[PDB]
C-alpha cells in the first residue's frame, strides 16, 4: 500500500549492457523501466498503491444472496450459504486459489403488500437462525427448532437499520479453498458403479451449513411478501496463488462453461 | 486502550491544522473481545512481486544477458 | 551457465545442454511439515531415494495438428515403483516435484511449448450436468490427457461419458489461455531450448492431504507456436515428461488401496 | 444517560464503511495458518506478470488460439505495419483481457510506463531486424516506419536472445488517464515494422510467428475501485 | 449532547451478544456460595471419562441392557470381526449416543485422539488373546485380521489386569472433522477379532461379554457451537 | 475504571497493527453498580478432570499395574 | 556421438543390479540406476556403475 519509485535521470547510451533484449523462455519477467531504453528526466514519484492493496480490492459489500419469505410452507425459507450464488464477489475471489479472512454479513430487509387495496399488517420482525451442519433444520415456520438456544440467531426488526455481524475464520483447514482438484471418496475396485460416486471438486456436503429466515409475527391473511438481502465483506484478508480471472460465463458451482465460449470482438491487426 | 494513527491528508483546508497536530491524527478504540468484529486498520505492506515475476532458480541482471 | 545443468536424485541423473535456467514455483523450494505446522501425530514414513528419484512418463508426440496435453499429480505417479505404493498405502501423503520436460529438434524446426504448472487445475466437462466427471476420467495416471479446439456437449443421456472436455484457448476452465502465465512456467521455443525445469513445492490449504482423493498440482503444455519444419507438412517430433518426487512423508498406514479404474 | 445529538447519516448503509460488529460464533477456536506457497500483497504485483496479448483478432482467428499468432515471413523489405494497436490498456479489446486489462477494469484510473515484450518463435536458421514504436497521441498515428520512427522506438535484432521489451514510457497531461476510451486521456500508438527483412536459407520455414507480452513498470499504480463489465449474470 | 453517528447492526438482536443491561433487583443480598464437590469448568472434562458403549445394536438387543453386551465364545480360530465400528463419533449409531457422542452433537466440528477400552466379563479360568484394531481411511474396510493387522492395532492377552486401551491417533487431513456423517472427512474404521481363540477348561461357561468404553484424549477439543437433533419437542 | 485486555487474533490483517499495538487489545468499563448487569469477561480457566476420570484412593501410575 | 553437428537427441543409459527381470523397455529401464544424456557440444557421456555387491568381491 506504498509508494513508487522516483524517476532518476537517464542520458544517451553505448555499451554492452543490453536490458532491451531478452528471453522470456526463462519464465521470467524483464524488469524494465522507462530509463534503459529513453533518456529520462528526474521525476518525484507522489502515486501510492494504497487502494489496490488486497485489503482495499475487497473492502466491499456485496450481494450474495436475495432470501424470500411469503408471509401469506414459504412463511420461513432456507438458504444454503454460498458466494457461488452471485457473480461479482465471485469472480474477484477467484483471481486466488486460497483465501483466509473474517466475514461481515449486512442484511437489507425490504417488505410490501402484494394488494393495492387490500390487507394490513402491523410491523414485522424477522428471526435469521444460522444452523451448522448438523443442527435440525426447522419443518414449520413455528417447530422447536427456533428456540435457539445454541444457534446463533439474529432478531430483525421492520424498518430498523441493517442488521450487521462478524464471523471468524471458520475453515477446518488452514485457508479457504477456491478451487478443489480432487473428490470426496475414492471409488475402490469392485464396489458397485452407485459406490463411491462423488461430485468433481467438491468437498463436504455441507460446507457451511445454512440460513433459516422467518417472520415472528403470527401471519394474517394478509398478502405479503419480505425480501433479505445479504451483503458480505471479506475483513483482514490474506490471498495465496493468483490465477487468471473468468473470461466465460459461469456454468453452476464448477469451472464449467456452456454459452459465452466466444467472449473477444473481432479488430485489424493493424488497425488502431 | 486507544489507538492513535494518522492521516494521509488529501486536501488540505487553509489552516495549520491541514498540516499538523492532533487535527489530522484520528482515534480507535476495539470494543469487541473478538477479532473477528474488529474493523479492517488498513495500514496494509506490500511485498516483492519476484515470487511472481522472477521465480527462476540462477538470478540474471537485466543489463546481462539472460541465456548465458 | 544459464543452459548446461546436472539434476541427480537418488539413482537417477539428468543432463542438459540446452536450458533456459529453472524455474523454483512461487520461490518455494519442497521441505517437509515442521512441528509447528504438523497435524497427523504418528510418525510419518519418508521413503527417501526409493520414491525421491525420476520417472520419465510416456513420451507423446507433436504435430502441427496438437492442441495441448495436461497430466495431474500425484496422479500421474501413482503407479511409479515406491511412490506409488507408498501412496496406496498411506491414508495422507505429501510430496513436491521436479517437473523436467524434453524437447529437442534442429535448427530449421520452429515452434513453442508452453510448460505450465497450476495450483488446483480444476478442469471443465463435456455435460449440462455440474461437476459431472467421474473419477476414473478426472484420473488418466501418467497418459495423463489432451486439449480440444473447442467445446463439445455429451448428449448421450443414456451413457454419459462424464468426461472433462479442456478447450485449449480457454485454458480447459473457461479463463483465457494468454493470463496463464501467472503460473509458474518456461517456454520450450526450439530455436532457443531442449527443455522445461520445474521445482514445485506441496501447495495446498492443508499441510498433508489424501493423494487419491486430490491432486494438488497440473501441468499443461500448450503449442504457443506450432510446429513446422522445412518443407515437410509431416513432422513429428516427441515430447519425454520426466518428474521426481520430493520431500516425500506419508502418514496414516493400512492397507492397500485398490482404486476403481476405466 | 449522557446527552447525545443525532447526526446526518445516521442508520444509513455505506457498502464500503469501516465499523465493529458483535461477533455471531463467539469463542471461536480458529484454525491457525500454515506459509503457503505465493501470498500476494497488491493487485499491482499482478499487473507485472507478463501476460500473452491477444493481437491477432481476425474474424478467422479471434477466440481461438491463432489471436495470439502474429505472423511474419521473409518478403523484401516493405514500409507498412505489421500491427498497430492503441495506449487504451484497459479497452482496446487486444489489451482489455490480458491480466492487466482485467484488473484495471476493476479501476476507474490508471497511471504509470507499460512494458510489450516480443518472442521470436522461427527457427535458428532465421534472422531479421524490426522496429516497434510508441508515438505519444496528438499527431496523425504512423502509418509507414518513415513517421513510427520519428517517436519512441526500439530497433530489435534477432538472434540469441530470443525476446525484446520496448518500454512505452508515462507521457501524460493528466496526473491519471481513465480505463475507458475517452480523447481526453488519450495515450498513443504502438506499432511495428520491418527495418530489414527477416531472411531465411534454403530447408528453412519462410514463415513464423511472433508473440506479444504486457505488463505494468514499477510505476504503475490505479485508483477508484469500481465494477467490471467484463462479468455479468441474466436472470 | 455529544454527537453520534448510528451504524448498520443499530437496534438489533443478536442472539450470542454479549451486552450489559439495567438489573431488575438493584441491591439484592446474594446468597453466598458453598464449596459443593464436583464442580466443572470445561465441557471437555465429560468427554474425558469413560462411557458404555452401545454396541451391540441388532434388532433383539437394541435399546436394552443387551445393547451394551459383546459375546465371546470358546470356538476354534476365526478370521471374521468380532464387531465393526466407523470413527464417526458423532454420528455412528453405536458413538453418539454416549457422553462423548452426546457432547459433540452440541458442536459443528471435533478434533483429537480417543481411545477404546474393553472390559474382559469372562470367569477367571478363561484366557485369550484378541486384536484390536484401526484402520485410517481410504482402503477398504478390512473384513479379515490379515487386513486389520497391517493398521493400528493392539494385541490384547486376557489375565488379572481384566482391560485393554487402545488409542486411536488423531491422523486427519483436515485440522478439524465434521461432527456429520460425511465423506470428506471420513475417519477409517474400528475392527476387533481373535489372535488366538478363548479358551476355558471343564466347568466353566463357554460363552461370556466384553464391555467397550469410549472417552477423549487430553488433546481433543471441538468448536462452533450449534443445536443437537438429540432433542425434540412436538406442539 | 476501563479494563484493557488483549484479543486472540485469528485472521491476521497484511498490517502490523494485527500483530500489535492496541489493535489488538479492546476496552471495557461497567455501567452498573450490580454485578448483575455486567457481560461475561470469558477470560474462563480450566481444571483436571481426575476428580472425574480418577476419583482413586490410591493413586495409581498408567505403566504401573492398576491391579496390585 | 558420432553424427553431425546438425543431429540431436536424447538417449537413457541405465544400469539395472541383478535380481528382477532384465529390462526390455524403457519404463523399466527407468526405475533403476540411469542417465539421461542431452547430445550437443559435450560429444560423450559418462555413466557410473556402482558397486552394488552382497559378496565383498566377485568373481571373474
Ligand atoms: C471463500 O469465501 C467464502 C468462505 C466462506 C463463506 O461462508 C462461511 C460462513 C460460515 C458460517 C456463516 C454463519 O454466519 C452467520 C451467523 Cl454465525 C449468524 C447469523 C447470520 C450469519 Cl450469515 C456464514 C458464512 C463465504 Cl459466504 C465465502
Amino acid at each position: 500500500a506504498n509508494n513508487l519509485p522516483d524517476t532518476q535521470s537517464s542520458g544517451p547510451a553505448h555499451s554492452k549492457e543490453t536490458p532491451a533484449l531478452t528471453a522470456v523462455e526463462t519464465g521470467a519477467t524483464n524488469p524494465l523501466v522507462p530509463s534503459d531504453t529513453v533518456q529520462t528526466r528526474h521525476v518525484i514519484q507522489k502515486r501510492t498503491r494504497s487502494e489496490s492493496t488486497v485489503e482495499s480490492f475487497f473492502a466491499r459489500g456485496a450481494c450474495v444472496a436475495i432470501i424470500e419469505v411469503d408471509n401469506d410452507s414459504k412463511l420461513f425459507s432456507v438458504w444454503k450459504i454460498t458466494y457461488k450464488d452471485t457473480v461479482q464477489l465471485r469472480r474477484k475471489l477467484e483471481f486466488f486459489t486460497y483465501s483466509r479472512f473474517d466475514m461481515e454479513f449486512t442484511f437489507v430487509v425490504t417488505s410490501n403488500y402484494t394488494d393495492a387495496n387490500n390487507g394490513h399488517a402491523l410491523n414485522q420482525v424477522y428471526q435469521i437462525m444460522y444452523i451448522p451442519p448438523g443442527a435440525p433444520i426447522p419443518g414449520k415456520w413455528n417447530d422447536y427448532t427456533w428456540q435457539t438456544s445454541s444457534n446463533p440467531s439474529v432478531f430483525y426488526t421492520y424498518g430498523a437499520p441493517p442488521a450487521r455481524i462478524s464471523v471468524p475464520y471458520v475453515g477446518i483447514a488452514n485457508a479457504y479453498s477456491h478451487f478443489y482438484d480432487g473428490f470426496a471418496k475414492v471409488p475402490l475396485a469392485g464396489q458397485a458403479s452407485t459406490e463411491g460416486d462423488s461430485l468433481y471438486g467438491a468437498a463436504s456436503l455441507n460446507d457451511f451449513g445454512s440460513l433459516a429466515v422467518r417472520v415472528v409475527n403470527d401471519h394474517n391473511p394478509t398478502k405479503l411478501t419480505s425480501k433479505i438481502r445479504v451483503y458480505m465483506k471479506p475483513k483482514h484478508v490474506r490471498v495465496w496463488c493468483p490465477r487468471p480471472p473468468r473470461a466465460v460465463p459461469y456454468y453452476g458451482p464448477g469451472v464449467d462453461y456452456k454459452d459465452g465460449l466466444a467472449p473477444l470482438p473481432g479488430k485489424g491487426l493493424t488497425t488502431y | 486502550g486507544a489507538q492513535v494513527s494518522s492521516q494521509k491528508v488529501g486536501a488540505h483546508e487553509n489552516s495549520n491544522r491541514a498540516y499538523g497536530g492532533s487535527t489530522i491524527n484520528y482515534t480507535t478504540i476495539n470494543y469487541y473481545r473478538d477479532s473477528a468484529s474488529n474493523a479492517a486498520s488498513k495500514q496494509d505492506f506490500a511485498q516483492d512481486p519476484s515470487k511472481f515475476t522472477e521465480p527462476i532458480k540462477d538470478v540474471l541482471i537485466k543489463t546481462a544477458p539472460t541465456l548465458n | 551457465s544459464v543452459r548446461v545443468m546436472q539434476l541427480t536424485l537418488g539413482n537417477s541423473t539428468i543432463t542438459t545442454q540446452e536450458a533456459a535456467n529453472s524455474v523454483v514455483a512461487y520461490g518455494r523450494w519442497p521441505e517437509y511439515i515442521k512441528d509447528s505446522e504438523a497435524n497427523p501425530v504418528d510418525q510419518p514414513t519418508e521413503p527417501d531415494v526409493a520414491a525421491c528419484r525420476f520417472y520419465t512418463l510416456d513420451t507423446v508426440t507433436w504435430r502441427k495438428e496438437s492442441r495441448g496435453w495436461w497430466w495431474k499429480l500425484p496422479d500421474a505417479l501413482k503407479d511409479m515403483g515406491l511412490f506409488g505404493q507408498n501412496m496406496f498405502y498411506h491414508y495422507l501423503g505429501r510430496a513436491g516435484y521436479t517437473v523436467h520436460v524434453q524437447c529437442n529438434a534442429s535448427k530449421f524446426h520452429q515452434g513453442a511449448l508452453g510448460v505450465f504448472a497450476v495450483p488446483e487445475m480444476c478442469l471443465a466437462g463435456d455435460s449440462t450436468t455440474h461437476m459431472f466427471t467421474k473419477y476414473e476420467n478426472a484420473n488418466p495416471g501418467e497418459k495423463g490427457g489432451e486439449f480440444k479446439g473447442s467445446f463439445t456437449l455429451d448428449t448421450n443421456a443414456t451413457n454419459p461419458a462424464r468426461n472433462f472436455c479442456p478447450v485449449d484457448y480457454l485454458f480447459g476452465s473457461g479463463v483465457l489461455a494468454g493470463n496463464a502465465f501467472v503460473y509458474p512456467h518456461q517456454i520450450i521455443n526450439l530455436r532457443t531450448n531442449n527443455c522445461a525445469t520445474l521445482v514445485l513445492p506441496y501447495v495446498n490449504s492443508l499441510s498433508i492431504d489424501s493423494m487419491t482423493k486430490h491432486n494438488n498440482w497440473g501441468i499443461a503444455i500448450l503449442p504457443l507456436a506450432p510446429l513446422d519444419f522445412a518443407t515437410e507438412s509431416s513432422t513429428e517430433i516427441p515430447i519425454t515428461l520426466t518428474i521426481a518426487p520430493m520431500c516425500c512423508e506419508f502418514n496414516g498406514l493400512r492397507n492397500i488401496t485398490v482404486p476403481r479404474t476405466q | 444517560g449522557l446527552p447525545v445529538l443525532n447526526t446526518p447519516g445516521s442508520n444509513q448503509y455505506l457498502t464500503a464503511d469501516n465499523y465493529q460488529s458483535p461477533c455471531a460464533i463467539p469463542e471461536f477456536d480458529v484454525t491457525p495458518p500454515i506459509d503457503i506457497p505465493g501470498e500476494v500483497r497488491n493487485m499491482m504485483e499482478l499487473a507485472e506478470i507478463d501476460t500473452m496479448i491477444p493481437l491477432n483478432l481476425t474474424n478467422q482467428r479471434k477466440n481461438t488460439m491463432d489471436m495470439y499468432r502474429v505472423e511474419l515471413n521473409d518478403a523484401a523489405h516493405s514500409d507498412t505495419p505489421i500491427l498497430c494497436l492503441s495506449l487504451s490498456p484497459a479497452s482496446d479489446p487486444r489489451l482489455a483481457h490480458t491480466m492487466l486489462g482485467e484488473i484495471l477494469n476493476y479501476y476507474t484510473h490508471w497511471a504509470g510506463s507499460l512494458k510489450f515484450t516480443f518472442l521470436f518463435c522461427g527457427s535458428m536458421m532465421a534472422t531479421g531486424k524490426l522496429l516497434v514504436s510508441y508515438a505519444p497521441p496528438g499527431a496523425e498515428a504512423p502509418k509507414s516506419r518513415k513517421e513510427a520512427m520519428l517517436g519512441t522506438h526500439v530497433i530489435w535484432d534477432i538472434g540469441l536472445q530470443s525476446s525484446c521489451t520496448m518500454v512505452v514510457p508515462w507521457i501524460s497531461n493528466t496526473t491519471y488517464r481513465q480505463t475507458i476510451n475517452d480523447s481526453f486521456t488519450e495515450g498513443g500508438y504502438i506499432s511495428m515494422f520491418y527495418q530489414t527483412r527477416v531472411v531465411v536459407p534454403l530447408s528453412t520455414p519462410r514463415k513464423m510467428d511472433i508473440l506479444g507480452f504486457v505488463s505494468a513498470c514499477n510505476d504503475f499504480s490505479v485508483r477508484l475501485l469500481r465494477d467490471t463489465t467484463h462479468i455479468s449474470q441474466e436472470a
